């Protein structure tokens, strides 16, 4: 009585969504530099987002932020390049704290 | 006939001139200082890689 590996991954939040492109996610600030904000949203890199001008003093560790997802993983092929140059980061906009 | 007394107008406009052409040259050098040794920093980070690890 165990389910499979294959069961979670098919039922899997992250499998549930379908492309990032331009979806929804809830993000965690788990980091933040002067004005750039790391948010963790349950991917395999977190996203750097700028501190937004307006209410940036409202964003702090651990406030919960509505995210767009444009990629999981910022990567891409150089000319002459074998694999992939990656930043280790996604690409997501910030839309604001989540309540 | 080469005369200041006439010319006092052109005179003083090419010495404000000269002027400000010093004065542009000292802005843009102090501006000055992405540049190139920035750049080349940010990619010394993430090389090309056209070999196999």
């Amino acid at each position: 009585n165990v389910e499979s590996f294959a069961s979670m991954l098919r039922h899997s939040p992250l499998t549930q969504m379908g492309p990032a492109k331009d979806k929804l996610v809830i993000g965690r600030i788990f980091h933040i530099v002067e004005n750039d904000l790391y948010i963790d949203f349950g991917g395999k890199f977190h996203c750097v987002c700028r501190r937004p001008e307006v209410d940036g003093e409202k964003y702090q560790k651990g406030t919960r932020v509505r995210l767009r997802l444009l990629d999981l993983e910022l990567t891409s092929r150089f000319l002459g390049a074998t694999t992939d140059t990656t930043v280790l980061e996604a690409n997501a906009v910030l839309l604001g704290i989540q309540e | 006939e080469f005369r200041d007394d006439a010319c006092r107008k052109e005179i003083q406009g090419f010495l404000d001139c000269a002027a400000r052409a010093q004065e542009a040259r000292k802005m843009r050098s102090i501006q000055e200082t992405l540049l190139p040794n920035k750049l080349n920093k940010l990619l010394q980070r993430f090389p090309n890689k056209p070999y196999l690890s």
